[PDB]
C-alpha cells in the first residue's frame, strides 16, 4: 500500500556509507591500495546482505536462491553504488570509494589501476548523462540484485519472477514521479533499462580482473574472508558458462 | 557453501 510506500522502505533500508581508514601519509602502492579496497569491499558486501534481507520479498526466496543472487550480483551492486557516490560527490570526475578514499586521475596512473577505474568511471558518467534520481537509482539497484541467475534456473522461480516484476513496476513509478508525459516515461524506461543491461558488460571486465587477482595473487593483494568465500564459489560457475544475465533488450 | 554469507542469511 501507501503507508508505508515501497519506495520509502527502500530509502530507509539503504546502508550508511563506510569509511576505509586508508593511510595516505606515504605514497600509494597498487598492492596496498587494492588490498584496502578489497577490505572495504568485504565490509560493503556484508552491508549488502543486511540490505537484501530487509528488501520486501527477498526472504520469500529459498535460502539457496538468496545465496546465489548475492554471490552472482555483488560486483554489480558495489560498482553501481560506487557510481552513485562518485556522481553525488564529484559529478563523476573522481571515484569516491569512501569519504576518506577518493581516486583521482593520478591514482588511476598506478599499475593495474587505470583500466578498472575507467570502467568504473563509465558507470558514474551514465548517472550524469541520464540525470538519475535517487529513487530511480534505488529501484535500479534492486534490479541488479535480480539480474544474474543460473542457466538452470532458481529453486523458487515463481517467487523470483514476481519479485522482479514488483521492482520493475517500482522503477516505473519512480520515472512517472518526474512528471513527464506517457511517451517521455516510456523513453526514460528504455534508457534506464538499457543502462541496466549495459552493467553486465561493464561489470564483467571488473570481475575478470578480480578473479585474476584472486587466483594468481599478482602483487600479493589481500582479500577479506567474505570476498574470498564468495569469489571461490562464483568463479567456477562463471568459468563453466553456467550463469546468464537477464536482459531487458534482446542482445 | 560460503559460511559467512550463509550465517548472515540464516539470521
Ligand atoms: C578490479 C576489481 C574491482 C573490485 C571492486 C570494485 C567495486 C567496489 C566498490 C567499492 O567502493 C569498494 C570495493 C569494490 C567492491 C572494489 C574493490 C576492488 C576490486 C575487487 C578490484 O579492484 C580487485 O579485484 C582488486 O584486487
Amino acid at each position: 500500500g501507501e503507508f508505508p510506500t515501497l519506495i520509502s522502505l527502500l530509502e530507509v533500508i539503504e546502508p550508511e556509507v563506510l569509511y576505509s581508514g586508508y593511510d595516505s601519509t606515504l605514497p600509494d602502492t597498487s598492492t596496498r591500495l587494492m588490498s584496502t579496497l578489497n577490505r572495504l569491499g568485504g565490509r560493503q558486501v556484508v552491508s549488502a546482505v543486511k540490505w537484501a534481507k530487509a528488501l520486501p520479498g527477498f526472504r520469500n526466496l529459498h535460502l539457496d536462491d538468496q545465496m546465489t543472487l548475492l554471490q552472482y550480483s555483488w560486483m554489480s551492486l558495489m560498482a553501481f553504488s560506487l557510481g552513485w557516490r562518485s556522481y553525488k560527490q564529484s559529478n563523476g570526475n573522481m571515484l569516491c570509494f569512501a569519504p576518506d578514499l577518493v581516486i583521482n586521475e593520478e591514482r588511476m596512473q598506478l599499475p593495474y589501476m587505470y583500466d578498472q577505474c575507467q570502467q568504473m568511471l563509465k558507470i558514474s558518467s551514465e548517472f550524469v548523462r541520464l540525470q538519475v534520481s535517487y529513487d530511480e537509482y534505488l529501484c535500479m539497484k534492486v534490479l541488479l540484485l535480480l539480474s544474474t541467475v543460473p542457466k538452470d534456473g532458481l529453486k523458487s522461480q515463481a517467487v523470483f519472477d514476481e519479485i522482479r516484476m514488483t521492482y520493475i513496476k517500482e522503477l516505473g513509478k519512480a520515472i512517472v514521479k518526474r512528471e513527464g508525459n506517457s511517451s517521455q516515461n516510456w523513453q526514460r524506461f528504455y534508457q534506464l533499462t538499457k543502462l541496466l543491461d549495459s552493467m553486465h558488460e561493464m561489470v564483467g571486465g571488473l570481475l575478470q580482473f578480480c578473479f585474476y587477482t584472486f587466483v594468481n595473487k599478482s602483487l600479493s593483494v589481500e582479500f577479506p574472508e567474505m570476498l574470498a568465500e564468495i569469489i571461490s564459489n562464483q568463479l567456477p560457475k562463471f568459468k563453466a558458462g553456467s550463469v546468464k544475465p537477464l536482459l531487458f533488450h534482446q542482445k | 557453501r560460503p559460511a559467512i554469507l550463509y550465517a548472515l542469511l540464516s539470521s
